[PDB]
């Protein structure tokens, strides 16, 4: 669960070409960590990335990130809280 | 079951707004409009994009937050009575089969360059990821019921993750994935064949459980994990606690309501607030595993 500003820096890191062109759509739409991971071609077109070409690269990173989360999730399954 | 809990589809607009109050801070600005439009649990379970937009929700991050909550709402209303180990196994085998038929399909098409390219299409990732989800769901159901074979699936899911990360041609990536697919299924069949024929079809149920505190605002004596998927799961209790003596709270149970309030999509924060509200006790609606 990373912050909205976190996403923006993740995009600048992994989607440089797309950041100059589409930084604002992620700001305008408040794409948080949880939100980024639910993202799809159809959704990205709805935030205003009109060009399927660019949309692909953004999900190529979104999915590569989704994968890396599953390595950490699956490792965990082999090794927070609250108490009332 | 309608004896323990009233369907989400029966919720009034008030009931809708009530559950909406425990979601993300950034989404409250909207409950004013949900109110004014008299949005009911009826319409909520199937709220559309255009409806979200008419309620004032433009930022599709905010939309996605709402729909991820409502998706959980759907799992509760339709799935709880329904999802069993057979179901889960079918969903795993299905996403692996589809992956396989995907791969062999691609390879006969005229536009195939998989023997040349190392550029892995986005279909692949969403498929691999989805399959790993199916396997995690199967295992989350297996842990709350009656070790070697648990590691199998975990390794297999991991082999997937490292396959799609390898700077590899796609034909070889496809051969590797095709292999994991065939064996992951076989493990799934094996898990099933080894399963008692009464439990394997039973699904989870709901229960109401009343706690009584013995001092002002005392610990009820339970530990609660809040998963990323949104679940609020009891992981254990503490000895000589109200929770322990009631003999009715067990590790794996999931908090569905607190004092007759559904807290399913809620932020830990607001659930915490719920549990703490009455220092004198708490009514818990718990999702109980068939075991």
């Amino acid at each position: 669960g990373s912050t909205q500003q976190d996403v923006c820096k993740w995009l600048k890191k992994h989607c440089p070409n797309q950041y100059q062109l589409y930084s604002e759509s992620f700001k305008q739409h408040d794409i948080t960590g949880r939100a980024l991971l639910r993202l799809t071609d159809k959704k990205l077109e709805r935030m205003g990335i009109a060009q399927e070409n660019q949309r692909q690269h953004i999900l190529q990173q979104v999915l590569q990130l989704k994968v890396r989360e599953e390595v950490r999730n699956l490792q965990l399954l082999t090794q927070n809280l609250y108490f009332q | 079951m309608a004896l323990i809990m009233e369907p989400v589809s029966k919720w009034s607009p008030s009931q809708v707004v009530d559950w909406m109050k425990g979601l993300d801070d950034c989404l409250q600005q909207y409950i004013k409009n949900f109110e004014r439009e008299k949005i009911s649990g009826d319409q909520l379970l199937r709220i559309t994009h255009q409806e979200l937009e008419d309620l004032g929700v433009s930022r599709i991050g905010h939309q996605e937050l709402i729909l991820e909550a409502v998706d959980l709402l759907c799992a509760l209303n339709y799935g709880l009575e329904t999802e069993n180990l057979k179901t889960l196994s079918h969903k795993l085998n299905a996403s692996a089969k589809n992956l396989q038929n995907f791969i062999t399909g691609r390879r006969r098409s005229g536009h195939y360059d998989g023997r040349t390219s190392r550029k892995l299409p986005n279909d692949f990732l969403t498929s691999v990821v989805d399959l790993i989800g199916a396997a995690k769901s199967l295992l989350a159901w297996l842990d709350r019921s009656p070790s070697v074979t648990r590691n199998n699936v975990i390794q297999l899911c991991l082999e997937l993750t490292t396959i799609v990360q390898q700077d590899c041609t796609v034909y070889e990536t496809e051969n590797k994935i095709l292999h994991v697919c065939k064996t992951l299924s076989g493990v799934c069949d094996h898990i099933i064949s080894l399963s008692s024929d009464p439990l394997v079809s039973q699904s989870a149920h709901l229960e109401v459980i009343q706690l009584a505190n013995i001092k002002p605002s005392e610990g009820l004596g339970m530990y609660i994990k809040s998963t990323y998927d949104g679940l609020h799961v009891i992981t254990g209790t503490t000895e000589n606690s109200p929770a322990d003596r009631c003999k009715k709270i067990h590790a794996g149970d999931e908090v569905i309501q607190v004092n007759h309030q559904t807290v399913v999509g809620w932020q830990l924060k607001n659930l915490v607030n719920a549990l703490r509200e009455d220092p004198s006790g708490v009514i818990l609606t718990l999702k109980k595993r068939p075991q």
